[PDB]
C-alpha cells in the first residue's frame, strides 16, 4: 500500500539528510581550527625568538601596544575551563590542530542518534500505524 | 442627609470644599493642621536643588539629601502640635510621606482657597 | 520501503553537501583582495607594511600582504573546482534518481 | 566623484562591495582635486554646487 | 473522556521526537566538555597550568588544575542527566493535566 | 493627583531589583580574588604569574599580584555596600510615591 | 507572497550599518580631531580593510577626510535604496494578495 | 473580543525582550571602554617590557613582551586606527561609555512599556 511507504520515505529521508549534516559538521569545523595553526606558523620561529615582528598588542580591542613583540618560546593556550596549560610554538600548534576532533566529535553521536532515531521513526510508525 | 433645620452655622470656614471625604484624619480635637505656603520643596541636595531622580544613584544620592531636607521642614511642624497637616505647597512624594514619618497625619495638593478659608477657619494665617 | 529511498536523500544529501565547501573559498579569496586593494590605496610601500598574523604584524613592504592574501586565495580556489565538478556529479545523478523514481 | 546611485561612485546594494568603489569617490575627488593645484591656482573661483551638478567637499 | 486517549497517543510520538531533543540538550552541554578536560589531561602537565580568570591569569600546578576538570565534568553530568529526562515525563503529564484545570 | 504615582512603582521595580544582585557579585569576586589570590600563594613563586585586568596577560611577580589581586578583593569587598545601599532610596522613592493618594483616603 | 519582503530585507539592512555610520560620523569627525592632534606621537595606522599597515600622517589624515566618506556614501546611496527597494515593495503588497484571495 | 487580547498579549511579550536583549547589549560595550581604560591602567602599572598574553587566534594567546604602556588604539571612524596617548584613551573610552549610556537607558521606557500594557492585555483576558 502507498500508506506504509509513504509514512518511512520521509522520516528516513529527514533523518537520513541528517547523516550528512554532522558528516559536513565533521568536515566543517577544519577551516576554524587549523587557520588558528596558520595564526601560530609564521610566528612560529624556532632557533629565533617566535614570531620576531611588529604588533598591536590586543590589550583590549579598543586598546592596543606597539611593542617589540617576540617572546621566550611558548604560546598559553585556551583549553577551557579556567584551564590555561602553556605550549610552546609547537604543542600549541599540536594542541590547537586538536580542536579539530573533540569539537567534530562534539557532533556525530547526534547524527548516530538521529540515524538511530530515524530507524525509532520507522519502526514505531508502521507499529503505529497498525496500532492506532 | 440631614434636614436644613438641623443645618447651621459653627465657628471659622467649614472645609467641605476639599472635604467629601477622609481629608484631615477624622476628628483632630486641640491638635492642629498646618497650612504650608513653604517653600517645603524637597532639596535634591541639601541647600541646593541638583539634577532631577531618572536613574537609582540619583535615587540613592539625592533622597539623601531630600529625606533630611523636609526632616529639617516637617521637624519645625512637629513642634505645633499638629495631629494632621494639609500641604498645599512643597507637597511632594517626599514630603507628605514624612509627615507620617514626623507622626503627623499629611494632606495633599490641596486648594489654598480653602487654605486661606481654612485661614480664616482656625483664623490663622499661613507662613512661607 | 525502496531503494529510492536511500539514493535519491543521500544522493541530495551529497548534493547541497559538496555545492557548499565550494562556495566560501570564493569570497574570502575576494576577502583577500580587499587588503590588496588597501595597500595599493595607501601607504603604497613609501612605507613598510606589517601583515597581521593572529595578534603580531611581519615587517614587509606591500606586496607579501597581497602575497599571503593571494597565497591563501590559491589555497581556497582549487578545492572550490574540484568540489565544482564533484557537485556537477552528484546532482546529475538526482536528475538520474529522478525519472528513475518516477517510471517505477 | 561621478553619481551611479545618489551623489557617490558607489552602487547601493552592501555594504563590502561599496566600500571598495567608496575607495574610488575617494581617490578621484581629491585627484581632481590634486590636479587642480598640479596645473596650479592662488584662488579658485567656485560656482554653487547647484550651479554644478555636485562638488565633492 | 478523551483527555488520556489523546494523551497517550501524543506521548509515545512526542517523547520519540524528543528523544533528539532530549540527547542534543544533553549533547552541546557535553559538547564543550570534550573540548577541555581532554587539551588538559593529554599534554603534559607536568610544567605550569594557568588558571585563566577574569582580572588574573591564576599560577597553578596540574595537581589543583587537574582533578578541576575530572570532577567538576562528572558532577556536571548527573545533574544533566537528571532534568533532561524528568522534562519529558512531564510533558507527558501536562499534556494530560493542562486540558483539565482551565474551566 | 493620582496618575502620576504609577510610574514610580514600575521605575523602581527595574531599580530595587536590580540592587540586589548587584551586592551579590560584589561579594562574590570579593572572595573570589582572594581564592585566585589563594591559588597563585599556592605556588611558592611564579613570576611568568600574569595579572592583568583584560586579554592583555601582563608578567608580574606572585606578590605584587597579591597586593593588585587583594585590593581586587577590596575593591569588590567596598562594592557591596553601595549597591544594596542603593537597594534602599530605590525602594524608599517607590513609597513616597504611593504615600501621595493612601493619605487623605485615609485621613 | 515572497516579493513583499524581499525588498524591505535589504532596506533594514543598509538602514542599520548606515546608521551605525551615524554614530561613526561624530567619530569621523572626532577622527579629525583626534588625528590631527596626533603629531605622530602615537604611530598611526589606518584601519582601512584587513592588513594593518605601517602608515604616516597624512596617511593617517587624508584617510580619515576620506573615512568621512564612508558616512558621506554609504548614508547617501541607502537613502536610494530606501525607496529603491520600499517602492517596489510596497507595489508588489496589493497586487499578489489580492489576487490569492479573489 | 480575547481573540484582539491573545493577539495583543503575545505581540506586546516581544517588544519588551527585542528591547531587553538590546539594552542588556548596550552595557557590556559601554563596559569594555570603561575596562579598556582599565587594561591601560595596569598596563601602565607594571611597566614597558612584560610579557602580554594578547588574544591571537582561537583557543590561542600569543604572549610578548610590552613596550611603550603609553600606547592605546582608539578607534573611531568606521574601523579606523588611531593610536593614541595613555591619557587620550580613558577620554574617548568615557565619550563612547556615555555614548552607550543614553543608548542603554533609550531602551527601558520602550523595554517596560510592552510589559505593563501586555500585562494589562492578562487581565481581561482572564477576567
Amino acid at each position: 500500500v502507498l500508506k506504509k511507504l509513504d509514512e518511512q520515505y520521509q522520516k528516513y529521508k529527514f533523518m537520513e539528510l541528517n547523516l550528512a549534516q554532522k558528516k559536513r559538521r565533521l568536515k566543517g569545523q577544519i577551516p576554524e581550527i587549523k587557520q588558528t595553526l596558520e595564526i601560530l606558523k609564521y610566528m612560529q620561529k624556532k632557533k629565533e625568538s617566535t614570531n620576531s615582528m611588529e604588533t598591536r598588542f590586543l590589550l583590549a580591542d579598543n586598546l592596543y601596544c606597539k611593542a617589540s613583540v617576540p617572546p621566550t618560546d611558548k604560546m598559553c593556550l585556551w583549553l577551557g575551563a579556567n584551564v590555561m596549560l602553556e605550549y610552546d610554538i609547537d604543542e600549541a600548534q599540536a594542541l590547537l590542530e586538536k580542536n579539530l576532533s573533540t569539537a567534530t566529535k562534539n557532533l556525530d553521536s547526534l547524527e548516530e542518534d538521529l540515524d538511530f532515531l530515524r530507524d525509532q521513526f520507522t519502526t514505531t510508525e508502521v507499529n503505529m500505524a497498525r496500532v492506532y | 442627609g440631614g434636614i436644613i433645620e438641623d443645618s447651621c452655622v459653627l465657628r471659622g470656614v467649614m472645609i467641605n470644599k476639599d472635604v467629601t471625604h477622609p481629608r484631615m484624619r477624622r476628628y483632630i480635637k486641640n491638635p492642629r493642621i498646618v497650612l504650608l505656603d513653604s517653600s517645603l520643596e524637597y532639596k535634591k541636595g541639601e541647600s541646593q536643588t541638583d539634577i532631577e531622580i531618572t536613574r537609582e544613584e540619583d535615587f540613592t544620592r539625592i533622597l539623601q539629601m531630600e529625606e533630611e531636607y523636609i526632616q529639617q521642614l516637617c521637624e519645625d511642624i512637629i513642634q505645633l502640635k499638629p495631629d494632621v497637616v494639609i500641604t498645599e505647597k512643597g507637597i511632594s512624594d517626599l514630603a507628605q510621606h514624612y509627615l507620617m514619618r514626623a507622626n503627623i497625619t499629611a494632606i495633599r495638593r490641596v486648594r489654598k482657597t480653602d487654605n486661606n478659608r481654612i485661614a480664616r477657619a482656625c483664623g490663622a494665617r499661613i507662613v512661607s | 520501503d525502496q531503494q529510492k529511498i536511500n539514493k535519491f536523500a543521500r544522493n541530495t544529501s551529497r548534493i547541497t553537501e559538496l555545492k557548499e565547501e565550494i562556495e566560501v573559498k570564493k569570497k574570502q579569496l575576494q576577502n583577500l583582495e580587499d587588503a590588496c586593494d588597501d595597500i595599493m590605496l595607501a601607504d603604497d610601500d613609501c612605507l613598510m607594511i606589517p601583515y597581521q598574523i593572529g595578534d603580531v604584524f611581519i615587517s614587509h613592504s606591500q606586496e607579501e600582504t597581497q602575497e599571503m592574501l593571494e597565497e591563501a586565495k590559491k589555497n581556497l580556489q582549487e578545492e572550490i573546482d574540484a568540489l565544482e565538478s564533484r557537485v556537477e556529479s552528484i546532482q546529475r545523478v538526482l536528475a538520474d534518481l529522478k525519472v528513475q523514481l518516477y517510471a517505477k | 566623484a561621478p553619481k551611479t546611485d545618489m551623489d557617490n561612485q558607489i552602487v547601493v546594494s552592501d555594504y563590502a562591495q561599496m566600500d571598495r568603489v567608496l575607495r574610488e569617490e575617494r581617490a578621484y575627488i581629491l585627484n581632481l582635486v590634486k590636479q587642480i593645484k598640479k596645473t596650479g591656482c592662488n584662488v579658485l573661483l567656485i560656482q554653487k554646487s547647484i550651479l554644478r551638478d555636485a562638488l565633492s567637499d | 473522556s478523551a483527555e488520556q486517549v489523546i494523551a497517550g497517543f501524543n506521548r509515545l510520538r512526542q517523547e520519540q521526537r524528543g528523544l533528539a531533543s532530549k540527547a542534543a540538550e544533553l549533547e552541546m552541554e557535553l559538547n564543550e566538555h570534550s573540548l577541555v578536560i581532554d587539551t588538559l589531561k593529554e599534554v603534559d602537565e607536568t610544567r605550569k597550568c594557568y588558571r585563566m580568570v577574569g582580572g588574573v591569569l591564576v599560577e597553578r600546578t596540574v595537581k589543583e588544575v587537574l582533578p578541576a576538570l575530572e570532577n567538576n565534568k562528572e558532577q556536571i553530568q548527573k545533574i544533566i542527566e537528571t532534568l533532561t529526562q524528568q522534562l519529558q515525563a512531564k510533558g507527558k503529564e501536562l499534556n494530560e493535566f493542562r486540558e483539565k484545570h482551565n474551566i | 493627583a493620582f496618575t502620576e504615582l504609577q510610574a514610580k512603582v514600575i521605575d523602581t521595580q527595574q531599580k530595587v531589583k536590580l540592587a540586589d544582585i548587584q551586592i551579590e557579585q560584589l561579594n562574590r569576586t570579593k572572595k573570589h580574588a582572594h581564592l585566585t589570590d589563594t591559588e597563585i600563594m599556592t605556588l611558592v613563586d611564579e613570576t611568568n604569574m600574569y595579572e592583568g585586568v583584560g586579554r592583555m596577560f601582563i608578567l608580574q611577580s606572585k606578590e605584587a599580584i597579591h597586593s593588585q589581586l587583594l585590593e581586587k578583593q577590596k575593591i569588590a569587598e567596598e562594592k557591596i555596600k553601595e549597591l544594596e545601599q542603593k537597594k534602599s532610596y530605590l525602594e524608599r522613592s517607590v513609597k513616597e510615591a504611593e504615600d501621595n493618594i493612601r493619605e487623605m483616603l485615609m485621613a | 507572497v515572497e516579493k513583499y519582503q524581499q525588498l524591505q530585507k535589504d532596506l533594514s539592512k543598509s538602514m542599520s550599518g548606515r546608521q551605525k555610520l551615524e554614530a561613526q560620523l561624530t567619530e569621523n569627525n572626532i577622527v579629525k580631531e583626534e588625528l590631527a592632534l596626533l603629531d605622530g606621537s602615537n604611530v598611526v595606522f589606518k584601519l582601512l580593510g584587513p592588513v594593518l599597515v605601517k602608515q604616516e600622517l597624512g596617511e593617517a589624515r587624508a584617510t580619515v577626510g576620506k573615512r568621512l566618506d564612508y558616512i558621506t556614501a554609504e548614508i547617501k546611496r541607502y537613502e536610494s535604496q530606501l525607496r529603491d527597494l520600499e517602492r517596489q515593495s510596497e507595489q508588489q503588497r496589493e497586487t499578489l494578495a489580492q489576487l490569492q484571495q479573489e | 473580543n480575547l481573540p484582539q487580547l491573545e493577539m495583543l498579549k503575545n505581540q506586546l511579550d516581544q517588544e519588551v525582550e527585542f528591547l531587553s536583549t538590546s539594552i542588556a547589549q548596550l552595557k557590556v560595550v559601554q563596559t569594555k571602554y570603561v575596562e579598556a581604560k582599565d587594561c591601560l591602567n595596569v598596563l601602565n602599572k607594571s611597566n614597558e617590557g612584560k610579557e602580554l598574553l594578547v588574544p591571537l587566534t582561537s583557543s590561542m594567546y600569543v604572549p610578548g613582551k610590552l613596550h611603550d604602556v603609553e600606547h592605546v588604539l582608539i578607534d573611531v571612524g568606521t574601523g579606523y586606527y588611531v593610536e593614541k596617548t595613555a591619557e587620550d584613551a580613558k577620554d574617548f573610552f568615557k565619550r563612547k561609555i556615555d555614548f552607550l549610556t543614553k543608548q542603554m537607558e533609550k531602551i527601558q521606557p520602550a523595554l517596560q512599556e510592552k510589559h505593563a500594557m501586555k500585562q494589562a492585555v492578562m487581565e481581561m483576558m482572564s477576567q
